[PDB]
RNA sequence: CAUCACCUCUAGCAUCACCAGUAUUAGAGGCACCGCCUGCUGGCUCCACGAGGGUUCAGCUGUCUCUUACUUUUAACCAGUG
RNA sequence: CUGCGUCAGAUUAAAACACUGAACUGACAAUUAACAGCCCAAUAUCUACAAUCAACCAACAAGUCAUUAUUACCCUCACUGUCA
RNA sequence: CUAAGAACAGCUAAAAGAGCACACCCGUCUAUGUAGCAAAAUAGUGGGAAGAUUUAUAGGUAGAGGCGACAAACCUACCGAGC
RNA sequence: GCUAAACCUAGCCCCAAACCCACUCCACCUUACUACCAGACAACCUUAGCCAAACCAUUUACCCAAAUAAAGUAUAGGCGAUAG
């Protein structure tokens, strides 16, 4: 007589079932002896809210604007806008070598970085 | 079945260890022995059946003083807590054993026999012929397995060429080496077989369930049928 | 409806695409071949025609192999192609009597052998047939190298072949490092089984093991586009200087 | 003597190593690269692993003889 | 944030920081009488009181 | 080795086609078990002196329970391969010369 | 049916049941305590006990001679559902 | 698992009724942790003496509750259950 | 059957598979009911009710079987062999 | 004249042809759809029977890779049923 086609949630089951099931919220600590919960400050996501005083942009855009075509950003486009200008100046000067690619901005490895790209270790 | 034996402890201790009943069920979960189930809960008290076990820092003959002789649910006989040196262990108590008595455990085989005292542990090669013995072992270092039950006692019939003949309580002779350690005297609870259960309820207290109600015409002789030979087949039954 | 291809062709169709199609060509030949194993549990006729006694006519005869069940334990030893025979028998060898299930099992022995190429002794489980085959091959190493895959009928037997072939191909000095003369002598005896190292590294591997081996050879981190674009940019810049 | 602890309750013996490891000069093909178990591939031999940092919740003490306050003579407390 | 993978934290690790959050709350009028200081919100299930 | 035969005839399949086996084709009858056949003698070339023969390079035949167990593992004898015979033939030739 | 009690049969031993036991034990069975009698296994007696099966004193009463009165439900009629 | 709380409904069968009709439909509202659940660093080493007012006494069916040594460790109250 | 729990007033008695007698468990007799409130119930009268008791929770034994104080009982409201 | 009665699409069937699908974020082998700790558990083994033989007990057709033909022939078979 049980409903097998309804979502199984923490509101169903005995006491042991109800307390063990959650709602999707991430854990921010661990349980120690004596059923005492220790909250870790670093596990709590801290919001980086910027100062919005004197900010020009607003939630909406005025209709009196041109209908510019959409140009998705690509890796080739970003390389030309950022890294290519520096290489051209160094290429003309004649001081260019693959050993110095780290100076242009290339990262041989992601280890030792606060924000690794793959696998990423930062939230949205 | 997810059956795990409770006999998982690997370190000896005098602490009563909680054991779980089987109900006649093997590891598969099906009944393998009938008439077993329920009864009062019991805690198993580990028994050191190797009487001659000298300590780690000691060797040779040693002595133990009996602390208490108490009741053991697991076995018919009573058990005694003894202390030798800096350790305590459970052993099977004899008929005449009290709190305060001193027992001797040795592996020495002298040229002549020695005065055998009840409860002491001496090799079969140093015991007088005919003395009642109990808790015997097949070979040295094997541990006591025979003549364990309450009141049981063996007989040292003879000793020849380093081997001895032991008369088991079932009146069967057994040949073992003279270096086997045995306990002098009978086992405690001599009048254990003289008990009266009194009511069917007390058998359910011991973990024994009633027998099956089926009328089994089968038996040792009734169930097994001798096949008549063709010459004798004519005379099997005669009308009267 | 109907399938485009028959169902029995799907196994060979999966070898046309995916990582299987990227396997070496010589390896793909070894799987698609269906060489008939040497008869073990039945006597071959020996001829293609026989005279039927009842009518005295020359009728065609064919050897139909008897199915053999190889237990998983047979892959850790050298049974010589033998195995359990799962069949039926008639009681008292009477057709009118009832039919019963009968299983014949080979007699296994844990004999020890010594390999000259590998310089190591193995305690393997073998049958009396395997002992005779090693005797007719004049050594364990020859038996492993001469006996084909469908006749060894053992994964361990094919692993030994791959190991022995690599030492005969790489000319590995690990065989008797203190005796260079003895090492050369052993390699000069099995010179008839020389196989290139490229082909000798896929010998005896199953379809699953070859797929894993090929994936490991293809496993590599993707090249960052920074290196690719810099190579493109520098090459373009060098061509630009030529026009100037 | 009578040993304590039935063999069923003890940790089972690890399965015997695949015979590919017994052949010198032969690299076994295992499922270590697939990062999961499969039955048709050899069992890889993993080297011992260290956490690399101190974690109080998952700390393991050194062996008893490695403790600094270790003396051969026993002290009865 | 919701529907994202939170980077795992170990002892001595950096502070977990979220720069763009997808949590959207809505202030609602309580259906029952409430204390003056009490304010009622509707929050996504993934959101905690911290 | 258990060598068996089918009670029932298997119809001809043809050239390039597999025979069609039936439930009755699983019925076998034992023809011969190779374990009960008379033993044979293994032909070996001795390298060191033995009780039976003390001459190196002399071809001998003994029970397979002796060559496989004693002569071969201990290096007392070698297999009677044709190549080995040619090598030992040259060795005997040098002794005569 | 089970049941204490009795009796028969089987088993000389350990690392998953029996059992972390060892013939004063365990298992497979018969019978149904005890007491008396008997053979070398069989028959009576008897304490309590029983929603067992019969019998009986006294009382009790509509069980009956011989039924009757009243109350309630039902009933029959009106309305709804059916 | 929202299943007689509020509001509205061309509403209108819960075994009768029903306008406020309502144990129907739609919308809205709600049950707030202190209770309960979710526990515990490692390695060794410890744990013979019931319960029953536990004191008498009397048992058997023999029982339902204990650590120390050293090393590591001083961050803090999250999550889920709560209606009829 | 296993694990770890719970329940049993009052009275007579005694350290009782004791007696009376609630809760509780069972279902002796009679009547009602028989498409019923109920694919086994109701009312009264009864047996047990400190024990071989009753009972909640989780686990085990699965059909050539399980389990059974043998009734050929029970194994999800047709078990001489489940669906 | 009530209850009703009428309707033509939705789609489907059989062929031909051609070898098909599965990464948007998050969760999903633990009590699936559950962010986050020492495992070592690992796969492979003849189908049977109903039914036919007027019972049944040997036996009894089940695509194995080219339509046709050889040919229901040679053979097999309680030399029966039937198989081939
Ligand atoms: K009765
Ligand atoms: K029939
Ligand atoms: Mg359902
Ligand atoms: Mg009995
Ligand atoms: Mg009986
Ligand atoms: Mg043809
Ligand atoms: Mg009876
Ligand atoms: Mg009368
Ligand atoms: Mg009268
Ligand atoms: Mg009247
Ligand atoms: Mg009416
Ligand atoms: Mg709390
Ligand atoms: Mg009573
Ligand atoms: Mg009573
Ligand atoms: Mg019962
Ligand atoms: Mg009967
Ligand atoms: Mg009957
Ligand atoms: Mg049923
Ligand atoms: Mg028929
Ligand atoms: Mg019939």
């Amino acid at each position: 007589g049980a409903d097998r086609m309804s979502k199984w949630t923490s509101k169903r089951g005995p006491r042991s079932f109800r307390g063990r099931k959650g709602r999707g919220a991430k854990g921010i600590g661990f349980l120690t002896s004596g059923w005492r919960f220790v909250q870790i400050k670093e596990m709590v996501p801290e919001f980086v809210v910027p100062d919005l005083t004197g900010f020009k942009l607003k939630p909406y855009v005025s209709y009196l604007a041109p209908e510019s075509e959409e140009t998705p950003l690509t890796a080739a486009q970003l390389f030309s806008e950022a890294v290519a200008p520096a290489i051209e100046k160094d290429f003309k000067d004649g001081t260019f070598d693959p050993d110095n690619l780290e100076k242009y901005g290339f990262e041989p490895t992601q280890e030792g970085k606060l924000f690794q790209l793959y696998p990423r270790n930062f939230l949205r | 079945a997810n059956f795990v034996s409770w006999k998982s402890r690997t370190k000896y201790t005098i602490t009563p260890v909680k054991m779980r009943k089987s109900g006649g069920r093997d590891h598969t979960g099906r009944i393998r022995v009938h008439g077993i189930g329920g009864g009062h809960k019991q805690r198993y008290r580990m028994i050191d059946f190797l009487r001659f076990r000298p300590e780690e820092t000691k060797s040779g003959p040693f002595e133990e003083k009996v602390i208490q002789v108490r009741y053991d649910p697991c076995r018919s006989a009573d058990i005694a807590l003894v202390a030798g040196g800096s350790r305590k262990r459970w052993i099977i108590a004899t008929e005449n054993m009290q709190a305060g008595d001193t027992i001797l455990n040795s592996n020495h085989i002298g040229r002549m026999a020695v005065a055998a005292r009840e409860g002491d542990a001496h090799p079969l090669g140093a015991l007088p012929v005919g003395t009642l013995i109990n808790n015997v072992e097949s070979e040295p270092g094997r541990g006591a397995q025979y003549i364990r039950a309450a009141g049981t006692c063996g007989v040292l019939l003879r000793k020849v060429n380093g081997t001895a003949i032991i008369q088991l309580p079932s009146k069967r002779q057994m040949q073992v080496l003279e270096t086997c350690v045995a306990t002098v005297g009978r086992v405690s609870n001599v009048d254990h077989n003289k008990r009266v259960i009194g009511k069917a309820g007390r058998n359910r207290w011991l973990g024994k369930r009633p027998n099956s109600g089926r009328w089994h015409r089968k038996g040792g002789w009734a169930g097994r049928k001798i096949r008549p030979l063709p010459p004798m087949k004519s005379y099997v039954k005669l009308p009267s | 409806p109907l399938h485009k291809y028959p169902v029995w062709l799907w196994k060979r169709l999966q070898l046309r695409e995916g990582i299987c199609s990227r396997l070496p060509g010589h390896y793909l030949r070894s799987l698609e071949e269906e060489r008939t194993p040497t008869p073990v549990h039945y006597r071959p006729h020996g001829a293609k025609f026989k005279i039927n006694p009842k009518n005295g006519q020359r009728e065609r005869v064919e050897d139909v192999p008897i199915p053999i069940y190889f237990p998983p334990e047979s892959q850790r030893g050298l049974w010589g192609g033998e195995g359990w025979i799962l069949g039926q028998i008639y009681a008292n060898n009477d057709k009118l009597s009832k039919r019963l299930k009968k299983v014949w099992k080979p007699q296994l022995f844990e004999r020890e052998f010594y390999s000259e190429i590998l310089d190591k002794k193995f305690t393997v489980t073998v049958t009396m047939r395997t002992l005779d085959l090693i005797d007719e091959a004049y050594g364990l190493d020859f038996y492993i190298l001469k006996t084909p895959k469908e006749d060894l009928c053992s994964k361990f037997g094919m692993d030994l072949k791959r190991g022995m072939l690599l030492r005969l191909a790489r000319q590995d000095p690990q065989l008797h490092p203190e005796d260079p003369e003895r090492r050369a002598a052993i390699y000069d005896k099995y010179k008839e089984f020389a196989i290139p190292e490229e082909e000798a590294e896929w010998v005896g591997l199953t379809l699953e093991e070859a797929i894993e081996k090929q994936r490991l050879l293809e496993e590599k981190d993707p090249v960052p586009l920074f290196k690719i674009y810099v190579a493109e940019l520098i090459q373009q810049l060098q061509q630009q200087a030529l026009s100037e | 003597a009578y040993e304590w602890g039935v063999r069923s309750t003890r940790k089972s013996e690890p399965p015997p190593l695949d015979r590919v490891y017994e052949i010198p000069g032969l690299e076994p093909i295992t499922f270590a690269g697939k990062m999961h178990f499969v039955p048709w591939l050899a069992r890889p031999i993993f080297p011992p692993w260290d956490r690399g940092y101190k974690d109080p919740r998952f700390y393991r003490s050194p062996p008893l003889h490695e403790h600094p306050l270790y003396k051969d003579q026993a002290c009865y407390i | 944030a919701r529907n994202v993978v939170y980077p795992l934290y170990r002892l001595g690790g950096p502070q977990l920081r979220v720069f763009r959050t997808n949590f959207f709350i809505q202030l609602v009028r309580p259906g029952v009488a409430q204390p003056e200081d009490t304010v009622q919100f509707r929050i996504p299930m993934e959101m905690t009181r911290v | 080795t258990v060598i068996v035969e089918r009670w029932w005839k298997v119809p001809l399949a043809g050239e390039g086609r597999k025979p069609r086996l039936h439930r009755r084709h699983r019925v076998y009858k034992l023809v011969e078990d190779t374990k009960h056949r008379p033993k044979e003698n293994l032909e070996l070339i001795l390298t060191q002196s033995v009780e039976n023969v003390g001459v190196r390079g002399d071809l001998v035949s003994v029970k397979k329970s002796l060559g496989r167990n004693r002569l071969l593992p201990q290096g007392l004898a070698v297999y009677a391969s044709p190549e080995n015979k040619k090598l030992f033939e040259e060795e005997k030739l040098l002794r005569q010369e």
